[PDB]
């Protein structure tokens, strides 16, 4: 289902790839 | 935080980019 919120692991998952080696915490 | 910006809320690609170190 096409939405545009991003939750739970998937957020997690697209974190880790955009920020790559910089991390997020 | 992150959790009510991007998944209560609405954050686009370039808002979450944000999030990184």
């Amino acid at each position: 289902f096409v939405n545009q919120h991003l939750c739970g692991s998937h957020l997690v998952e697209a974190l880790y790839l955009v920020c790559g080696e910089r991390g997020f915490f | 935080g992150i959790v009510e910006q991007c998944c209560a809320s609405v954050c686009s690609l370039y808002q979450l980019e944000n999030y990184c170190n």
